[PDB]
Order: structure tokens, then C-alpha cells, then sequence
């Protein structure tokens, strides 16, 4: 459960990375389309995580 | 170009219809209630039987039998309004 | 530049169409149905729980 945890920062990082390229220039439908092919993996594999490691927190 | 198709057009007989268009409202109630009933049945076997492999294929051959006569009832169920 | 009662004519198109391509309505309403059930199966047995 070390590559869970690894797909666990990246779709933190990966939420804070569209949100400043929405920042810089982009329009919004790039934004949200892309939150979304980003936004259903990292939800399956970010609470399996939050299940796997659970009692020591 | 013109007297081939003249001819050929009297010399042809008419038309007959697969489904008479007065008889289509009866066949849409008595697919309505069928694909309902099977549909029904196919979204009800989801719970927990906890044994995947015979869920997976009721689920599956259910939901078969319900696209296809769904199909049915919404073709016959649309000429029957006045948008053909 | 054509006129009411002395130009009426006809028009006359020839064209085919098959016992296949007949029955391909009810199919793909079928096909859309049956592709629309699946996502409620996948989406319904699929593990959510943060605890264990
Ligand atoms: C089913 C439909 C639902 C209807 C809800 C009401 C919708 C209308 C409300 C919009 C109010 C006007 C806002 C506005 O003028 O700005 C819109 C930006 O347009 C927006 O996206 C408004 C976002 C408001 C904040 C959303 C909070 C919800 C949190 C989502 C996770 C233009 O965006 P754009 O100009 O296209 O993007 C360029 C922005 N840069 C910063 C990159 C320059
Ligand atoms: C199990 C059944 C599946 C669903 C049944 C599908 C319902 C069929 C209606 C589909 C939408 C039709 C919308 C519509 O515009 O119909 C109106 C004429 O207006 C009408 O008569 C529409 C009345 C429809 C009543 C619907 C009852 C509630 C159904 C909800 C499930 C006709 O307008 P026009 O499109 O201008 O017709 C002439 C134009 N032609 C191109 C055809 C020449
Ligand atoms: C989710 C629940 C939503 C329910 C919403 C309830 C809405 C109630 C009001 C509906 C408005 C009536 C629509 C309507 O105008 O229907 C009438 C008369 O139509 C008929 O002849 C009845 C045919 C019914 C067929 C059964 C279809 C069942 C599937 C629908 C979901 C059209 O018939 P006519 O106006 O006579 O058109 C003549 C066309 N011929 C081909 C017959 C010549
Ligand atoms: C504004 C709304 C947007 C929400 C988007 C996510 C949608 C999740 C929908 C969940 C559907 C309900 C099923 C469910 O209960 O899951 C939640 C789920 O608990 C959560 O809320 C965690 C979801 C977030 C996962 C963390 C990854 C970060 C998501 C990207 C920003 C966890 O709660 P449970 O684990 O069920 O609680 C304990 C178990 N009991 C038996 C007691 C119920």
C-alpha cells in the first residue's frame, strides 16, 4: 500500500495544477472536462487508501 | 430517361403495409406493461445474493429481454401521438 | 419563373430499400437501453466506504 499512497498525493497536486493553469489563460469547459478524467480515478483509489491505511489516524 | 420510370410506374401495383396504423395502440399498452414487468425484475435481482457470477448473468440476459422490447414499445408508442 | 396551372407536373425518384436496414430503428433504441442498464450495475456494486 506505498504505490496507493501514491496515488494518493498526486491527485491532491493534480487538483492544485488545474486549478492554477485555470489561473493563467484557460476557459472553463477545458477546466471542468478535466477535472473530471483526473477527478473519477483519484476518487476509487483515494478512498481505497483512506480505507487500507485507516487505524492509525 | 422520363418514359422508362412513366411506364414502369403504371405498370406496378400498390402498397400494403407491414402494421395497419389503427392497430398500433393496442401493441403499445401490451408491450408497456411487459418491458416493465421484465425491467423491474432485472433492476430488482441487484441486491445482495452475494454470488457474482449469477448476478452479473440474470442481470445481464433480464436486461436483454427488457432493451428489446422496450424498443418496440417506444416505436409503436410514437406513431400513435402524431410525430411519425 | 414557374406557374400555377400549367406547370403541375410530376416528379419521379427510384430508390431501394432493404429488409436489413428495415428493422435497424427498434435496434438502436434496444442498443441505447441496453448500453444505459450497464452503467447502473457498474456504478451500483462498486466499493465507496472510507472505513472498513
Ligand atoms: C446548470 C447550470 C447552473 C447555473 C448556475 C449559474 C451559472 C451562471 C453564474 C455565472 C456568474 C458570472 C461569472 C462570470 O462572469 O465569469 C465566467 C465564469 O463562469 C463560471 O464558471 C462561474 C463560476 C462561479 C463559481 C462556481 C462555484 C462552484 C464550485 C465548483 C467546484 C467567465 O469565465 P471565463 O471568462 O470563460 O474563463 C476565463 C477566466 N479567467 C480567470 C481565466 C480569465
Ligand atoms: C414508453 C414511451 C417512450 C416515450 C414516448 C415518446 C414521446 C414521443 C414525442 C417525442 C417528442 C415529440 C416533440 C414534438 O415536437 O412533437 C410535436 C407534436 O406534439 C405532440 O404531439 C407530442 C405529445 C407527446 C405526449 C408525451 C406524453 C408523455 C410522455 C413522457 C414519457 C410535433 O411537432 P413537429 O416536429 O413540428 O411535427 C411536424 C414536423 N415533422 C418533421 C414531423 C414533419
Ligand atoms: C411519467 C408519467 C407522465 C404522464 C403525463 C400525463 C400527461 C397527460 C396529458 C397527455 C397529453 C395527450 C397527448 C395527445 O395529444 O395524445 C392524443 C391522443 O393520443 C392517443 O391516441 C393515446 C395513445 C396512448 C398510447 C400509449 C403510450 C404509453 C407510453 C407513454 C409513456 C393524440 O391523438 P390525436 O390528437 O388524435 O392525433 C391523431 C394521430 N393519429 C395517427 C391517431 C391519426
Ligand atoms: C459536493 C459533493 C461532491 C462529493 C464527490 C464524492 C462523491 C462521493 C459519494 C458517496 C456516496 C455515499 C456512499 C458513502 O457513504 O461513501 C462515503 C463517502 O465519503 C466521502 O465523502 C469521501 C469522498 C471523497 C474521497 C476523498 C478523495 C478526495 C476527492 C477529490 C476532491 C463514505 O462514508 P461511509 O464509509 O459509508 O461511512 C461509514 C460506513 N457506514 C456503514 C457507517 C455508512
Amino acid at each position: 500500500t506505498a504505490v496507493y499512497f501514491l496515488g494518493f498525493i498526486a491527485t491532491i497536486v493534480g487538483f492544485e495544477v488545474i486549478f492554477a493553469r485555470y489561473y493563467l489563460g484557460t476557459s472553463i469547459f477545458e477546466t471542468l472536462f478535466s477535472s473530471l478524467y483526473l477527478g473519477a480515478p483519484g476518487l476509487l483509489t483515494s478512498t481505497k487508501f483512506l480505507r487500507s491505511f485507516g487505524q492509525t489516524i | 430517361t422520363y418514359e422508362q420510370l412513366y411506364k414502369e410506374f403504371h405498370s406496378s401495383k400498390s402498397f400494403q403495409p407491414f402494421i395497419h396504423l389503427d392497430t398500433q395502440p393496442k401493441f403499445a399498452i401490451c408491450g408497456l406493461i411487459v418491458t416493465l414487468a421484465v425491467l423491474s425484475s432485472a433492476l430488482f435481482a441487484v441486491g445482495s445474493k452475494s454470488s457474482y457470477i449469477k448476478k452479473l448473468f440474470f442481470y445481464t440476459i433480464l436486461s436483454v429481454i427488457g432493451s428489446l422490447f422496450a424498443g418496440l414499445t417506444t416505436v409503436f408508442a410514437s406513431n400513435s401521438f402524431g410525430v411519425y | 419563373n414557374l406557374i400555377s396551372q400549367v406547370a403541375n407536373g410530376q416528379v419521379l425518384i427510384k430508390y431501394d430499400y432493404p429488409k436489413s436496414s428495415f428493422f435497424k430503428k427498434p435496434l438502436s433504441i434496444a442498443c441505447y437501453i441496453f448500453t444505459a442498464l450497464m452503467g447502473v450495475f457498474v456504478l451500483k456494486t462498486l466499493n465507496m466506504n472510507v472505513t472498513n
